[PDB]
This record gives structure tokens, C-alpha cells and sequence, in this order.
DNA sequence: ATCAATATCCACCTGCAGATTCTACCAAAAGTGTATTTGGAAACTGCTCCATCAAAAGGCATGTTCAGCTGAATTCAGCTGAACATGCCTTTTGATGGAGCAGTTTCCAAATACACTTTTGGTAGAATCTGCAGGTGGATATTGAT
DNA sequence: ATCAATATCCACCTGCAGATTCTACCAAAAGTGTATTTGGAAACTGCTCCATCAAAAGGCATGTTCAGCTGAATTCAGCTGAACATGCCTTTTGATGGAGCAGTTTCCAAATACACTTTTGGTAGAATCTGCAGGTGGATATTGAT
């Protein structure tokens, strides 16, 4: 049995050389409609519109976890905590 | 050998006797205005030919500038802007 | 409809992003800032299709309301 | 002829539509520019003075003064939220800070 | 005598209720000609050209300084330390 | 003109200290000084390499203030004030 | 005999010139900045070519594909600070796991 | 509708004669190509208004270059820029 | 520290389906060659604005002490999150039908760019006023010790 | 809760540095009247997009255990803030030299606008390579017991 941590570890590895899609394209088209329809009824998407947004949202929000757990690694913790997530937007200038 | 230079110093000083007859502005305060308008100007100028240029169109009309003041202001001052602004339009088109 | 964004797609998220362990509460901030930065991105992409006078909204319409908040992103035509 | 009336009294602002045309016209933003853009543009640039001046003549009476300083602006900005969110990334030279402590410094 | 820390804290108050320099003019107007002159030599600022520069430092380094203060709260601390300059300048996007 | 030798050491101490309390900030290490000198004169750095570029090319040997509002607008900065 | 070839460019000098005309920038555009702007381009897609060529031979591939171009911008100095505010599609992120995290 | 893709590729067979490029990989240079002639022109045009000039020469394009390039990477954009200035202007 | 034993990557090989590369043509930019304008470079010069330069002071920085209070270091109990196994269903992948738009062309009524001529509001001093900066004095609020 | 001791607001006064108003010009809008584009309206034309439907599968959601991690509680050495004495240097203010801008004029090297004549890169097919997904075998790393 492997120790906590280990398993999370070389996942890492796996998505930090992977670059493939980490949504399911599915429920990620599903709320992008959702949004585009409160704003506006009745909008059509090109199918490579939607993959744009699929790639910004995995990056926007990769950075953000990355200086979230910068920000836990300052706290001298490991795990994340909202308490960090909001310290990060911050001090993002957001 | 003493030239000259326009300024939006005294259309600041017209809007500020509009909304409180009594209170003055320092000079430093005018530069601050005449700043802040030009940035305004600019940002909208540039968002305005960016849409232009978008759709293999070459005119700007009043229709860029109002897009581009929604993209640009946060909420109700968009809303309250372009108001205005479609007030001054509407009654500038008439001539009368 | 936005609860569909399961957990683990958000831990794969949170590894690529090379964090090592996760608190429970995180993904309600999570999906919450998510919804936020997709709500801005969506509007400007829609103000910009809707000046163009269309209904379908272009890969084009993306990138510019990306660029508009200091966000280039390649790949899809500027 | 047609007596002249200046295009800000046709559109009834404070702001002088035809240097508005003349900056849209050499400013190199489009070859050919509309007759209602500068209107619009000199309404959206009074409203938004307007909104800044009324804020800072309120900030500058509260501190107990007539005359509208760099102080009063920097107070009238930071302390709405749309305006700050649009001048957030600006500076104001001889404006000061907004008075914010965190609870976490003050004393027990 | 004063408590430690409460003379500190009135002191927030006066230098965020003003809006003067509070870095003196000539030594920063003695660092910028050094600079300049470090990137090309016989070179001359206007008078109000030095100011610009002194209000922009002044006003980066005060939002850096709130920023780092809201490091050191978060990591459950009040006395700041360059251990979390760095992770504010990391965060800013600048560094 | 002239080799001038140490003006780092005209930022002083409790200047500095006033910046902080400004800031918001109640307590200090000593270790702090230095971070702090360093991180300004890196933005000093590159502003003035900014603007003596702006005056390189307007054919000019003195440095104006506009010169120095645009040298800031190139980093994000927007700064009123110094425009007129 | 065209002016790529009479500077010694591969970009088209006549699309750039065109560009810069019809593109709202200045009402007058001179002879030799469309050529010195090509230049540049020339000169900068070299490089991240070059770049992201050796990284496919780091990962012994003969075909230049996004993840090629990222790496080989996050790993350079001047390209990072270049492209600061620019994500990549299909480009993964750079690995790093930090110090703290891992065992021993 | 144009495309950079044919001159990249050029540049492609200069520093790698053997090697090949994906599509995906294509959109991705021309959209780089665009956002930097985008930055150039840009500062271009503002330096020009700074100095109510109304025409813009290559002096303007390499002042723009050292202002928008961060260090060791300026100093070899304006040589080969120059370079190809002389270059053209000499034959 | 060793050591046996999984599990887990890593290195190299391998076939193939899908992109990739190579070919055969043309509207539209690109190139050449005149007929012109024109911005801007060159030369003075009028003149602000910068750079030194002096000097006392008094405001502030420096150096040293001392104590209180904070950051660092330690222990530990309880719990939260990871790992793993399970089974079920939501996702992808493939294929069709057709419908609602974009996109292409064509042709004007309307809007805007120019080319000149007057009419002023805007700007730069001159001449006036006038809130604000320092400086006192009183009345509170705050802080620290019993 | 009291009580002494500072630090802090608040108002007032006055002289003045600066804000305001008044006046005299003049660059630039406003007005008149042509000449030129262009967005837009009408009609097609394909073309991506949306909506279903099936099936293979692998990712999701649940539930259980357990280990390591985080928050709470404590201690204390050392550090940093407040204080005080000492002395050093930053501020104001005036005046000059002159250097370096701005402003003004004048005249070409260069840019623009067109009229034709080529060249080409863009679009739509025909015909090849090569990383993706696996597969073994070896090389590491982990985890657990001596």
C-alpha cells in the first residue's frame, strides 16, 4: 500500500508532461451554454470557440493553483486552504 | 517665442460649477483632471479603431464608441455613460 | 449545472499545477472563481459578436475578449 | 444664412465636440470618422468628470475645505468600487493613501 | 514610557493620513542622476522630471509594502520578513 | 560630471521605516532594509533605462517629465499628474 | 529582385509595408521600416525555431508540435519575460514540483 | 485571407532543413508573428505622435525594438535590423 | 544500512491512420515607372530652465540601552484527506438530416472627406481677490500605572 | 474604575502664493458648396452547427482505513521598538552662466497617387511519413522486515 502522498506525487508527473484536455468536454460545453444563454438566448458556437475556452480556463486556473500552493509552502503547510486562495487574488493585482 | 497649448482645464472648471457651485480646484488637481480625460480618451479612441478594424470596416461610427464604452467601464458607469451619451446623440442628430 | 465540474477533474487540475495536497472546502472558491473569470470572458466575447451583428460566436470573438484583459492566448488565430 | 450655434449647444454638453472630431480625425485610430462619434465621446468624457468632481467636492467638504486637492481625488477613487476597479492600475502624484489597518495589528 | 508597538501604530495613522515625500528630495535626486549617468554620461532632468520619478517609486513601494503586510498575516505573523517580499513580488506577476 | 560613490546610503534606515508605516505595516525585521533597497533600485533601473531610451530618441539630452509618465505607462504604470 | 531579397529577408517587405499603411498607424510610413521590421520578425522567429527545434531533438522528434514551442519559451530567459501574459494552446506547463513536497 | 505560414515554414527549412511543423503548431507562430508586429506598430505610432511626427522610419521601429525587448535580446534584433536596412538601401 | 519483492517507469521497437507534403492554377497584391507634394532636416537665435554654488540651521539620522514581546522551536491528539476497491452511468466516438446563418456579389442613397471663407471661444498675460498654511489656545480622547 | 500625562482635534487669524476674472488677439472650428466612398439592402450559396441515437469504456461517485498533517498549547532566547543624547546633513533662497531647448524659415530626399504589367501565395485535389498507442525487458524506486 502506497504512502499518502506518493500516489499524488508521480501523478504530478503524469499532468505536468500530459497535455491533453483535463475537463470533460461535456460538462465544460454544457455550462459554457449555460452562461452564454443568461446573457444572451440563443447564441451558436464554432466548435473551435469552445476549445479556446477549455484551454484558457485550464491555464488561468493551473497558475493560480501553483501560486496558491506557493502561497501554503510561505504558511508552512502543504495542504491548500481557501484561506490561500483569496490571498493569491490578492495579491494579483485582482 | 511664447507659444501655446489647448487644454481641457476649463470645461473641468464648467462641470465643477455645474455639480457644486461653491468648491474651487487647485491647479495641480487641474493636471490631475486633464490626465485622467486624456487616458479615458485614448483607451476608448483605441478600443474604438480595434473594432473597427475588426470588421474590415474603416469608419467609426457613434455605434463603436458605445460598444467600446461597454467594454471598457465596470457596471453602471457604462450603463449611466452610455445614456448620456445616446441622450447627446439623439439630440445632436435633429439639429434643431 | 456548474456542479457538473467533478472533483477529480479539479484534483487532475490542482497536480498539473504541482500541489500536493488538497483541503475539502477548497472546491467551492474553486468553482466560484472559475464562474467568475468564465462570466467576464463570456461577456466581453458576447458584446464583441453582438457588434458584428451575428449569432454564432467565432474563435476570433474569444481571443480578442482574452486580450482585452491582458491575457494573449495563441493558437486559434492571433 | 444659418446663424451658428456651436455643436456642444446642439448636443446640449459642457464639452467641445468639434476638438473631440479634430483628435478622432488625426489621432490615427481610423481613416474616416462618423458625425456622432465626437458627440457620444464628449457626453461619456462630462459624464465621467462629472462623477469624479462630485465625489471629490463631497470628500474635500467632509474634510471641512473649499478648494478640491490631489488628496480629495486619490480619497473619491479608492474609495468606490467601479472607479477603482477602472483606475486601479494608477497612480495620483501628491495623493496619499486610503487609511485601512487590519484588525490583526490593532491592540486588545 | 510608551508600550512597544503602540507608538508604531499611531505612527500608521499620520503617514497614512499625509500625502508628503517621505523619502528626503536630495539623496533620491543624487541616486537617479547616478543612474542615468550610469546608462549615459552628461545627462540633465527638469526639475519636475525628478518628482514623477520619486512618486511613482514612493507609490510602488507602499502597495509592495501592504502586499508583503498581507503575506505576514496569512502566514500568522506581524514582523515582515524579506522570506515573504519575495513571494509578493512572485505573485505581482513581476518576478 | 562627476563619479559619485554610495547615494544607496541616502535612503536611510527610518526612511524606509516611514514607507513601511505607511504601508500599513507594524512590525519590522532588520533584514528588510535590504530587500527593500534592492527591489527599488531594480524599478529605478529600469524606469530610467525606459525614459533615457524615450530621450535618445526625441534628440535630446534632458530627461522631461512626460519622458518619464511614458517610460511608466510601458510597465502598466499609468501616473497623473505630471502630464501639464 | 524583389526588396525581401534585395535586403536579404525571407518575409514579404510588401505585405508589411501594406500592413503598416492600411493598418491606422501613421498617416505617412517610410521605405525602410516595413524592411527593418521584417527583419526583426525574421530574426525572432528564428530564434523560437531554433529553440524549439533543439527541444525535439532533447525529445528525439522530427515534427515541432505546441509542447515543443512552450518548453522551449518557459525555459529561456528573455522569451519568459517576453511572453509573460501569453498561454499556449495545446502546451502543457513546465515540470516542477517543489523542494518542500517531496520525500527524504 | 493571409497567412504567415508559407515564410515560417521558409525560416523552418533555414534552421532545420529536415525537420517538420504540425498545424496546430503553425496557428500558434502565426499568432505570435501578429501580437509582436502588433506591439511594434503600436509603440511605433505612439512614438510618432509624441513628437508630432506623422511619418514613421525605421528609426522609430528601433527605438521601438529597445524599448520593447528586454535586454540581450534587443541588442541582436536592431544589428540584424540595421543590417538589413543597409542591406537594401546600399544595392 | 542491506535485501527481496513487487510495482513502476524507462528505453527501444513496431505498425498504422491521420495528418502531412507535394502539384496544378488564378484574383489580388507586389513591382516599375511618371507626376507631384510635403514633412522634416538644417541653421540660427531668442530665451527659459538647468546646473552650480554658498551657508546656517534646525530637523532628522545614528548609535546605544533596555526591556517586553514576538518569532522560532517542540509536543502531541485528533481528525481530515489520500489510497483503494466497486460498480454504474455519463462521455466519446461515429454517422445523418437539414436548417439557420455567414459569406459573396452587386448596386446605390446617404454620409463623409476636401477646398475655401468668416466667426468666435480659448488662451496667454494683467489685474484682482482669496482660501490655506503656520501658529496659539482650549477642550477631549487616549494611554499607561494603581 | 480612577487619575496623571501626553497626544490629538477644532476653531481662529492673517498674510500671501496661488487661484480667478478681465481683456486683447488669433488659431481653429463653423458654415457653404462639391466630390467621393461605403455601409447596407437584396438574393443566393454552400457550410458548419444543432439535434438524435447506439455502444464501448473508462472515469465518477461511494465507502472504508489509516497515516501523517495541522492546529493548539508552551517556552524562551533574542530581537526590535521606544528613549535619549549627539552631531551631521538636507532645505531654502538668490543669482549667474550658459547650455540646451523651442520657435521660425527654407528647401529638397522621400513619400503618395495612379496606370499598367508581372508574381505569387491561396484554394482545391493526389500521393507519403511518423508519433500514438502498445509491448517486453531491463533499470529504479518504494516499502517493509532484520
Amino acid at each position: 500500500r502506497w504512502r499518502p502522498g506518493t500516489c499524488a506525487i508521480r501523478e504530478i508527473r503524469k499532468f505536468q508532461k500530459s497535455t491533453s484536455l483535463l475537463i470533460q468536454c461535456a460538462p465544460f460545453q454544457r455550462l459554457v451554454r449555460e452562461v452564454s444563454s443568461a446573457q444572451k438566448e440563443g447564441l451558436r458556437f464554432q466548435s473551435s470557440a469552445i476549445m479556446a475556452l477549455q484551454e484558457a480556463t485550464e491555464a488561468y486556473i493551473v497558475s493560480l493553483m501553483a501560486d496558491t500552493n506557493l502561497a501554503c509552502i510561505h504558511a508552512k503547510r502543504v495542504t491548500i486552504q481557501p484561506k490561500d486562495i483569496q490571498l493569491a487574488l490578492r495579491l494579483r493585482g485582482e | 517665442k511664447r507659444s501655446r497649448k489647448e487644454s481641457y482645464s476649463i470645461y473641468v472648471y464648467k462641470v465643477l460649477k455645474q455639480v457644486h457651485p461653491d468648491t474651487g480646484i487647485s491647479s495641480k488637481a487641474m493636471g490631475i483632471m486633464n490626465s485622467f480625460v486624456n487616458d479615458i480618451f485614448e483607451r476608448i479612441a483605441g478600443e474604438a479603431s480595434r473594432l473597427a478594424h475588426y470588421n474590415k470596416r474603416s469608419t467609426i461610427t457613434s455605434r463603436e464608441i458605445q460598444t467600446a464604452v461597454r467594454l471598457l467601464l465596470p457596471g453602471e458607469l457604462a450603463k449611466h455613460a452610455v445614456s448620456e451619451g445616446t441622450k447627446a446623440v439623439t439630440k445632436y442628430t435633429s439639429a434643431k | 449545472n456548474i456542479q457538473g465540474i467533478t472533483k477529480p477533474a479539479i484534483r487532475r487540475l490542482a497536480r498539473r499545477g504541482g500541489v500536493k495536497r488538497i483541503s475539502g472546502l477548497i472546491y467551492e472558491e474553486t468553482r466560484g472563481v472559475l464562474k467568475v473569470f468564465l462570466e467576464n470572458v463570456i461577456r466581453d466575447a458576447v458584446t464583441y459578436t453582438e457588434h458584428a451583428k451575428r449569432k454564432t460566436v467565432t474563435a476570433m470573438d474569444v481571443v480578442y475578449a482574452l486580450k482585452r484583459q491582458g491575457r494573449t492566448l495563441y493558437g486559434f488565430g492571433g | 444664412r444659418a446663424k451658428a450655434k456651436t455643436r456642444s449647444s446642439r448636443a446640449g454638453l459642457q464639452f467641445p465636440v468639434g476638438r473631440v472630431h479634430r483628435l478622432l480625425r488625426k489621432g490615427n485610430y481610423s481613416e474616416r470618422v462618423g458625425a456622432g462619434a465626437p458627440v457620444y465621446l464628449a457626453a461619456v468624457l462630462e459624464y465621467l468628470t462629472a462623477e469624479i468632481l462630485e465625489l471629490a467636492g463631497n470628500a474635500a467638504r467632509d474634510n471641512k475645505k473649499t478648494r478640491i486637492i490631489p488628496r480629495h481625488l486619490q480619497l473619491a477613487i479608492r474609495n468606490d468600487e467601479e472607479l477603482n476597479k477602472l483606475l486601479g492600475r494608477v497612480t495620483i502624484a501628491q495623493g496619499g493613501v486610503l487609511p485601512n489597518i487590519q484588525a490583526v495589528l490593532l491592540p486588545k
